[PDB]
């Protein structure tokens, strides 16, 4: 069944799931050609795969040479999505492999349950939250990482840095999806707040800032104000 | 020209033989149906005055023996027999008849209607999808599930159609997962036509089977099948040419015959549209397009 405000806790339980994005697998730029008609042209990408429970992120980078030659890029990209996903389910052992997929979108559901037919025991599941994950995009480390690809390659992060060692996974993921909503909705601020101080450093295994406690809960009231304030913009209230 | 004689009209019930049907009272003087083309499948269907829910019915061939009907007061249903003394059997007949105690299967000459809807059907294919092999004709009604249903409860009950899944290893080819499940041609040339059906003429006279049933007895199975295997076709980019041919008139006079009020259930919405206007096979439905679109514009 769909996932929603009702069933959000299942995500923290005990039984293995994966969330799937393919919002940033297909990426182009338009521009005018020559003779003034408009072209794409297309620049690396990334399936973004996450264990919401331990914060394990499978980044698969998509090289814009899997494009080459191909028709209906962005039909192909939710099978290339599917294929990719599949492959690493499979290359799993027995006993990580995920009970359940979630995409965040459903155009991806016929496609991943079609590459998943061998694993008929695996639910993919739709989701009726509008998760952020697009956004995966605006955490500096991730985009570097894609933009400087010359090969299809897997790249493996903690998206939660170390705070497991303090906070539930329930918090982590709502700080998670807190801080990509504001990276979302305005980029330039989100990152002004996270790096306004220059004396709060990123490790070099992580993607985000040593925060103290106290320093989280700061930032994620501006951020929460952040969100507030560019809703308002929106929509005039 | 063949003859089914009834015993007698115990129960007030409408009767039905082929696309006609007929009231008939409770103690009617009525013994049976005469005039019979030979050279068809044909099904007598019934709908008691009491009980509009279940409608059953009979498929038969009447070459294949001497069929009639008698009601049961046991089970509370008029039941099919076959009579082996040809000679008892005429002598029936031929009394009736000098009766003129027994109705007239009402062809016009000019109608090749129920000829048109059961072109491919044939009586040794349906006794496959209804397994009972102790009788020569098949009973089928409203409520008997399918094969497939059943996968989603007794299986000798069950309509044992082809299972079709697009979803399914049998459909899709490992490492040709998007190509096949856009293009289904491998599903239905390869592994359907010329694996289980052999040849079209089996494809169709099933996919008609089916539709006669979901019109016949609202049998909701049966329905799901007919869509399915239009479906195949349709989203299939390489068909024979023969077989497009052939479909669009099959469903032309599948859709001629159902009756209006019944296209709500009856017609998928979503494999219709997709059939006429987003699949492969758009342009090659030129005569079932026209009628869908003159009968039911509302339903696209």
């Amino acid at each position: 069944g769909a996932m929603n405000s009702s069933n959000y806790a299942e995500l923290f339980n005990n039984d293995i799931k994966l969330f799937v994005d393919d919002t940033n697998v297909y990426r182009v730029t338009v521009h005018k050609t020559f003779e003034g008609n408009v072209a794409t042209k297309a620049i690396n990408g990334c399936i973004f795969t996450l264990n919401p429970k331990t914060g394990h992120l499978f980044l698969k980078i998509i090289h814009t040479s899997v494009w080459a030659g191909q028709k209906r890029l962005s039909q192909l990209a939710k099978w290339k999505t599917a294929e990719e996903v599949s492959a690493l389910v499979r290359s799993l052992p027995k006993e990580e492999q995920p009970k359940q997929i979630i995409v965040t979108r459903k155009a991806m559901l016929d496609p991943l349950e079609v590459h998943m037919l061998d694993f008929p025991n695996i639910a993919i599941r739709p989701t009726e939250l509008r998760l952020p994950f697009s956004a995966a995009m605006s955490i500096d480390k991730l985009s570097d990482v894609v933009m400087k690809a010359t090969e299809p390659q897997m790249v493996l992060f903690n998206i939660y840095d170390d705070w497991l060692d303090r906070i539930s996974s329930y918090t982590a993921f709502s700080r998670l999806t807190l801080l990509l909503r504001a990276l979302k909705t305005n980029e330039e601020s989100a990152k002004m707040i996270l790096l306004s101080d220059p004396t709060i450093t990123i490790k070099s295994y992580h993607l985000w800032p040593s925060f103290t406690d106290e320093q989280w809960i700061t930032i994620e009231s501006q951020m929460r104000d952040l969100i507030l304030t560019e809703y308002g913009r929106k929509y005039n209230v | 020209m063949n003859t089914v004689p009834f015993t007698s009209a115990p129960i007030e019930v409408t009767i039905g033989i082929d696309q006609y049907s007929f009231n008939v009272k409770e103690n009617q003087p009525f013994h049976g149906i005469k005039d019979i083309p030979i050279g068809h499948v044909h099904v007598i269907h019934f709908q008691h005055a009491d009980n509009s829910s279940m409608r059953y019915g009979y498929w038969f061939d009447c070459r294949m023996g001497n069929f009639y009907i008698q009601y049961d007061p046991k089970d509370g249903l008029y039941k099919m027999m076959e009579e082996r003394d040809g000679a008892k059997f005429e002598n029936i007949v031929h009394n009736f008849k000098e009766r003129q105690m027994m109705v007239s299967y009402p062809k016009i000459d000019e109608d090749d209607t129920w000829y048109n809807l059961t072109e491919f059907v044939q009586m040794d294919k349906i006794r496959k999808i209804v397994r009972k092999d102790e009788n020569q004709f098949s009973y089928v009604d409203s409520s008997m599930t399918t094969v497939q249903e059943n996968e989603l409860s007794d299986p000798a009950h069950s309509l044992n159609y082809t299972v079709i899944n697009f979803k399914s290893r049998e459909a899709i080819r490992p490492g040709h997962e998007m190509e096949d499940f856009l293009d289904k041609s491998y599903y239905l040339n390869t592994v359907m036509l010329q694996g289980i059906f052999k040849n079209s003429s089996n494809y169709f006279g099933e996919l008609q089977f089916a539709f006669l049933n979901a019109m016949f007895f609202g049998n909701y199975g049966s329905s799901l099948q007919w869509h399915a295997m239009i479906e195949l076709i349709c989203s299939s980019a390489t068909v024979p040419k023969h077989m497009l041919d052939k479909l669009d008139e099959i469903l032309y006079y599948q859709i001629k015959t159902l009756p209006e009020q019944y296209s709500d259930i009856l017609l998928n919405e979503r494999v219709w549209n997709i059939c006429l206007y987003s699949s492969f096979q758009k342009n090659s439905l030129h005569n079932t397009e026209k009628i869908m679109e003159n009968k039911y514009p509302e339903l696209l």
